[PDB]
RNA sequence: UUCACUGGGCCAGCAUCAGUUUUGGUGGCAGGAUAAAUCCAUAGGAAUGUAGCUUGCCUCGGUAAGUAUUAUAGCCUGUGGGAAUACUGCCAGCUGGGACUGAGGACUGCGACGUAAGUCAAGGAUGCUGGCAUAAUGGUUAUAUGCCGC
RNA sequence: UGGUUCCUGCCGAAGAACGUAGAGUUAAGGUGCCGGAAUACACGCUCAUCAGA
RNA sequence: CAAUAUAGAUGGAUACGAAUAAGGCGUCCUUGUGGCGUCGCUGAACCAUAGCAGGCUAUGGCGAAUUGCAAUG
């Protein structure tokens, strides 16, 4: 059910973009409600905030 | 006697995806870049820096900015594929390809035939 | 370079055929502390196997040109021999 | 690939050739550098003249190139001393090296590295201008060498022309076609 | 890196009792979409008082060349900051595609003017269609009839240590 | 098992060669080119106290001490104490070879005559 | 008849090093006729011998051999890393070292 | 006493694995302007104007400068048809090479393949072979090399 | 004022927090030679009678 | 002690000169700053290279093994 859900979701978003192109209007995307964050700097010389 | 960068100068891309394919300068861009197409060799029409390619002493007449179907027409009508194959340099290139293509029993036959040819030449030598 | 193996009935001898022999009686007490060196010879059955394989193998070789002389000559690396480039 | 590498110095740059040779001696390749007087320096004569001057506060071109090369190698180490012991440097080409081929190092060539329309400097003129009073001796020997070498090359070309004739009459034979079949 | 054309549209947000604002469209040359969007906001704030929080991007798009086989001629308007003062500059470029011309233009501006990619603000790239509208002499140098010249830099990378040949720029 | 040692050399005091009055035992100073002892060099607990033969050594003074290694022959190895007289060392050797225990130091204070 | 070489000779260049600290464990090898790391992929894992000649005759000969193998490439020029059983004495920098074809993939 | 079988430890090489990693070769997808191109079909256009024509100097025919928009070259643009490929992403696609590692120690667990019994790459390496008692091998020193060290 | 005697572990104030190793990947910094690593590639500028790095 | 090797042997260090916005080679003549053709665009070349680490005999004919699957050998 999960794999079917991902497939239907991606085909729906792509077809919604295709429907915006076919209707000549614009599609706006929903904001991505999840990110991933990676630490870049060492522990020294960091402000306490 | 100089080669010149010009339209109809058939060229050879020594370095790249071609790494040796006969192309032709269709148009110049500047002192650095040109437009080429090699549709007989299979390399597509593209812009290129001149360092990646070498000029051949062969040329023919090619129209300015000629399209690819016109290019292949003038290429075949030039028949510079045969003029290229008749050149000793392309013969040397095919030869150094064939030397890499050799097998060890082939290379041993090369050894034996070099012995036999050398025997016949040294008989032909020291009598003339 | 390939030859046909089909003329030879190779299947007979096995891994066990090449098992190196053993001694008994603790080498018969070293013949009572006197060494003996007649054991150096090859068993004749090994020679017969070599001949039987060798006939049907030479019969394959003689159909191909220059292959006997190829197997007779050894191989070395000359100057400029680059085995990563040397297609075998 | 060669035991002793013989390197001509004509038409070459100082530092690039020095870097190449200094690398190869630390690699263990034995090198003799010949016709050293015909090394070329970037920039005009006068700049390089002032550089030898303010360095000086040995005049032979071999000593100059040896100086430049010795600067690049860590000379104080025993390994660097063995690397320098591999080296020979000569102005002109004395015997026995006159009868052997002299290679060139393309990444140190003057005609490739220098842009046209630049002043360069001949090392022999520099050495004579700073007190190496032997340059006329050099060209006198080199003229005789070029005479005998032209003789050798004229003989060699005629003999190889005979070899070309013998290979030409050896052609069309079936052993030649079988070599063609194998590619030779 | 190698850039890309981008149709980028922004519409700064339809508020309550203000439906459908005016869908401002620009075309950005950028290596990716992210810096394209950043540059789009960086121009849109210079257009009028927006912020990236004030509006949104409508549609990010790549647009290819219609005819990437033909060598076109271009007249380009650039503005940038010789840090204290700004000035415009009009350059003419003979190039196959648009985005390669913009690439070479950034390289030339960084060469001659020490200006960064952020300091350079592209005004317009447009094809010069007919000849003799090439105001610059150096592009006009390549507009001659039957143009031929020899190669400079016959020096190549020799790729080996020692040469037996005593080589020659034999061209 | 495969004995890891983690440190082949020894741990010497700083400037121990520079003076003859200074010993070579480890004493804490109170460049980094000197190896300093620390608990990271401590050997693996299985591999700890193992000979190159692969045994754990055990000092033996007399035969009653040797009989304590009767069951643990493959794990341990008997070592005769330095001060055992030569009459007792041969008795210990005969008893140990009867028990089949590897003596670490045979031929101590002893020779084989005729 | 004239040649009996079943190896590629190549120079023991150096130890793996920074500007100040060298690793004697990894050694650096220049294989002749190799300029690319892709050509050096052929030489991966191959069995290397440093052949040298001693004064004394250890077991019927005065010539001794260290062994080891190629681990990985090093740099752009086709310079090749190597690890031996015992490390090299470092007076063998620029020495000819034999690289054998076994373990052969072909 | 006869006969038959077998042998410890270490160090190697190879195979099959497992874990980390590195370097290849190769396939199928999915998106875009549903790639753009190119190719083909059509209409106009122009010149860095091809054929033709006119004219003039001139080596019996070369030039030039007009004409001439395709002719005895073509180009460009517009529009229509069709793919392919690039790029980007995905594959619980295939396959190869190299390095390092072998902790743990009767069984239990999750599995998977198997109709079944069983098997297995599945709760950490086993199998095969070689060498070795005038050992194998290991250590000690002194010197040398390289790097670092007031 | 100067000196004040064994070890290890743990706690411990007023580019990167480092047990001992093996393997890999990198920050910064570099990749003519010393010196490990592209005398790579691309585009422009400078020939200085002590540029410049 | 030797019938040897030391910074690193195990096919061969295999020879024009100059020019480079030019050369070379061959050839022809009007011997020239002539003409013609060729060539480069790497030595990835060339030369050497079979036989017990290279046997014994006359395209032949006998020998090689067991050093047992790598361990300078």
């Amino acid at each position: 059910a999960y794999q079917k859900e991902y497939e239907t979701a991606e085909r729906n978003i792509i077809q919604a973009k295709r429907d915006a192109k076919a209707a000549g209007s614009y599609y706006v995307e929903a904001q991505h409600k999840l990110v991933f964050v990676v630490r870049i700097k060492g522990i020294n010389k960091i402000p306490p905030k | 006697n100089w080669r010149l960068v010009e339209v109809g100068r058939v060229v050879l891309i020594k370095k790249g995806q071609s790494a040796g394919k006969l192309a032709a300068i269709v148009e110049i861009i500047d002192q650095k870049k040109v437009l080429i197409d090699g549709p007989k060799a299979g390399v597509p029409r593209q812009a290129i820096n001149l360092g990646q390619v070498v000029l051949t002493p062969l040329t023919f007449a090619l129209p300015r900015g000629a399209r690819t179907a016109t290019v292949s027409k003038k290429w075949a009508a030039a028949a510079v594929c045969e003029k290229w194959a008749a050149s000793s340099w392309a013969k040397k290139i095919a030869q150094r390809e064939r030397r890499a293509a050799l097998t060890d029993f082939e290379r041993f036959q090369v050894m034996v035939l070099r012995k036999q040819k050398r025997y016949t030449v040294k008989k032909a030598l020291a009598k003339a | 370079t390939k030859v046909s193996v089909e003329g030879v009935n190779v299947e007979k001898f096995n891994v066990e055929y090449f098992a190196k022999e053993k001694l008994t009686k603790k080498e018969k007490k070293e013949a009572n502390l006197f060494p003996e060196q007649q054991n150096k010879e090859i068993k004749a059955e090994r020679v017969e196997d070599q001949k039987v394989v060798d006939k049907a193998l030479i019969a394959e070789i003689k159909k191909t040109p220059l292959l006997k002389q190829y197997l007779s000559a050894s191989f070395s690396l000359k100057n400029g021999d680059k085995p990563h480039m040397l297609k075998f | 690939v060669e035991p002793v590498v013989v390197i001509d110095g004509k038409g070459h740059l100082v530092g690039r050739l020095a870097s190449v040779v200094a690398k190869q001696l630390l690699n263990g390749q034995k090198i003799v550098v010949v016709r050293a007087e015909e090394l070329n320096i970037s920039g005009e004569f006068f700049r390089n003249k002032l550089k030898y001057h303010d360095f000086l506060r040995f005049r032979a071109p071999s000593r100059i190139f040896y100086k430049a090369l010795r600067g690049m190698v860590s000379h104080k180490t025993a390994r660097g001393k063995a690397a320098l012991e591999r080296l020979k440097v000569f102005e002109g080409i004395p015997p026995p090296y006159d009868k052997k081929k002299r290679v060139v190092v393309p990444q140190a060539l003057r005609v490739l590295r220098l842009k046209p329309g630049r002043k360069y400097t001949t090392l022999g003129k520099l050495s004579t201008s700073v007190g190496w009073k032997y340059e006329d001796v050099v060209a006198k020997l080199e003229a005789k060498r070029k005479v005998s070498s032209a003789e050798y090359y004229a003989k060699k070309r005629a003999f190889t022309k005979k070899v070309a004739s013998a290979n030409a009459t050896a052609a069309e034979s079936d052993v030649a076609k079988q070599l063609a079949a194998l590619g030779y | 890196a190698h850039f890309k054309e981008y149709q980028v549209i922004g519409r700064r947000l339809p508020t309550e009792s203000v439906p459908e604002p005016k869908l401002f469209r620009m075309r950005i040359f950028a290596s990716n979409e992210v810096i394209a969007k950043s540059r789009y906001w960086y121009f849109l704030q210079k257009l009028h008082k927006v912020k990236k929080a004030s509006g949104e991007i409508v549609s990010i798009n790549q647009i290819n060349e219609a005819h990437p086989t033909k060598v076109k001629n271009f007249g380009v308007w650039v503005r940038y900051d010789s840090r204290s003062g700004t000035h415009n500059m009009y350059k003419e470029i003979r190039d196959v595609s648009r985005v390669a011309a913009v690439e070479t233009l950034y390289q030339d501006m960084a060469a001659r003017h020490r200006a960064r990619f952020r300091s350079i603000h592209i005004l317009k790239v447009a094809e010069i269609e007919k000849t003799a509208d090439v105001k610059r002499q150096y592009v006009k140098q390549f507009l001659t009839k039957d143009l031929k010249f020899p190669l400079p830099h016959r020096v190549q990378k020799s790729t080996k240590t020692f040469s037996y040949k005593r080589p020659s720029t034999f061209y | 098992p495969k004995i890891v040692k983690k440190h082949t050399k020894k741990f010497k005091r700083h400037h121990s060669d520079r003076y003859h009055r200074v010993a070579e035992n480890w004493r804490k100073q109170k460049r980094g080119n000197i190896s300093q002892p620390k608990i990271g060099y401590g050997s693996n607990k299985k591999t700890k106290f193992l000979s190159p033969s692969g045994h754990k050594t055990f000092l033996v003074a007399n035969v009653k001490d040797l009989e304590t290694l009767t069951m643990h022959t493959k794990t341990y190895a008997a070592e005769i104490a330095h001060n055992i007289s030569a009459k007792n060392r041969v008795v210990i050797l005969a008893r140990a070879k009867a028990l089949g225990i590897k003596v670490t130091n045979p031929k101590g204070r002893l020779a084989l005559e005729a | 008849a004239e040649s009996h070489r079943l190896y590629v000779k190549g120079k023991h260049l150096s130890y793996q090093r920074s500007k100040r600290v060298n690793n004697p464990n990894v050694s650096l090898i220049k294989i002749e006729g190799v300029a690319t790391p892709q050509d050096a992929q052929f030489y991966l894992g191959k069995r290397i011998a440093y052949v040298y000649r001693a004064s004394k005759e250890v077991r019927g000969s005065k010539i001794r051999v260290m062994w080891g193998k190629v681990t990985r490439t090093h740099g752009n020029s086709g310079v090749v890393r190597a690890t031996f059983r015992n490390n090299l004495p470092a007076k063998t920098f620029g020495a000819s070292v034999r690289i054998f074809l076994y373990p052969s993939n072909i």
